[PDB]
């Protein structure tokens, strides 16, 4: 299973 | 910026003639993305060619296995043929049963 | 007995579009397992391994909507950095990121990754201790000024350490004949005359998982490295992976030449002449 999204840049 | 495609292109199991096979052109260390790949069979392109999703290595480069079945014959002569941005015209490899 | 899950994102910017391409693919060890790619009709995480359809169908929405969020967030950040950057509107650009865990032989998280790049070059990076960030430059430093405060570092470390390992071991558990396992490399030996005097031997190894192998020539005992060409490790297509070395020898002394064949699968190294 994925990580949820990455912290915006 | 930009890295140009290695390639090369294979058989999955030792090639015998009237026994069929796989033939793959693996694609590797290009940037960026969008690229062209194709298998040749006598020059044409082969119509049902498969691959797999776009990954790439620890350098940022990125990596695809084109392949399709086939059965090698004496006559017939096979090829991968790449185009990519990096490339001033299509890199075409010859198949090479023993490499 | 080692394994991993991996996951790989590349977000490439359309001047045409808007929406940027984006793909994303799930490994477990050398496998890809699941795929979106939002350039396809379904707009769905799908499978791409035989043992990855036993999962259910809460399974997929979760999936589909991580990565559909993914998505989402790399196009924010590809107009973040475009800003950062001080670039045109009009170029095509590229974010990529790579996640996943390692776990040994025992099954325990062994090692965790997390690093992310920027028309392939490294750009942020998550350190080995998986508690601290590596900015290549000063844009990546402001990112990592933005993680630091929203302890981005801890939530990734909690992932690794964490679902990742034990989804890794329930997919594991779900791969029988699909699931590549330990596979010794199957090894010949080629020989080419070139000329009145010089011949190639070529030293084969197919059909071995993992793909870590090392093909050395020996002559008279010692190394030999001149006049020798090594093919990067290749996949098979089966899951299994290839690899070929030569060297050029004088012909008829090819006994002095032994390959020498190491990999995991292998009680021993392999030796070889033609």
């Amino acid at each position: 299973k994925t990580f949820p999204p990455t912290e915006p840049k | 910026i930009q890295r140009t495609p290695k390639i090369q292109v294979y058989s999955r199991h030792p090639a015998e003639n009237g026994k069929s096979n796989f033939l793959n052109c693996y694609v590797s260390g290009f940037h960026p993305s969008d690229i062209e790949v194709d298998l040749l069979k006598n020059g044409e392109r082969i119509e049902k060619v498969e691959h797999s999703d776009l990954s790439f290595s620890k350098d940022w480069s990125f990596y695809l296995l084109y392949y399709t079945e086939f059965t090698p014959t004496e006559k017939d002569e096979y090829a991968c043929r790449v185009n990519h941005v990096t490339l001033s015209q299509p890199k075409i490899v010859k198949w090479d049963r023993d490499m | 007995g080692s394994h991993s899950m991996r996951y790989f994102y590349t977000s490439v910017s359309r001047p045409g579009r808007g929406e940027p391409r984006f793909i994303a693919v799930g490994y477990v060890d050398d496998t890809q397992f699941v795929r979106f790619d939002s350039d396809a009709a379904s707009q769905r995480m799908e499978p791409r391994a035989p043992w990855i359809e036993q999962e259910g169908p809460e399974y997929w929405d979760q999936e589909t909507r991580n990565v559909k969020a993914q998505s989402q967030t790399d196009r924010v950040d590809l107009g973040t950095l475009r800003g950062y950057y001080n670039q045109s509107e009009d170029g095509s650009h590229t974010i990529q990121i790579m996640y996943g865990c390692d776990v040994g032989p025992d099954g325990r998280f062994l090692r965790g990754y997390r690093q992310d790049a920027y028309d392939g070059k490294d750009y942020i990076a998550l350190n080995e201790d998986l508690r601290s960030w590596t900015a290549a430059d000063m844009a990546a430093q402001i990112t990592k000024r933005k993680w630091e405060a929203a302890h981005a570092a801890e939530q990734q470390r909690a992932y690794l350490e964490g679902r990742c390992v034990e989804w890794l071991r329930r997919y594991l558990e779900n791969g029988k004949e699909t699931l590549q396992r330990t596979d010794p490399p199957k090894t010949h030996m080629t020989h080419h005359p070139i000329s009145d005097h010089e011949a190639t031997l070529r030293c084969w190894a197919l059909g071995f998982y993992p793909a870590e192998i090392t093909l050395t020539w020996q002559r008279d005992g010692e190394d030999q490295t001149q006049d020798t060409e090594l093919v990067e490790t290749r996949p098979a297509g089966d899951g299994t992976f290839q690899k070929w070395a030569a060297v050029v020898v004088p012909s008829g002394e090819e006994q002095r030449y032994t390959c020498h064949v190491q990999h995991e699968g292998l009680p021993k190294p392999l030796t070889l002449r033609w």
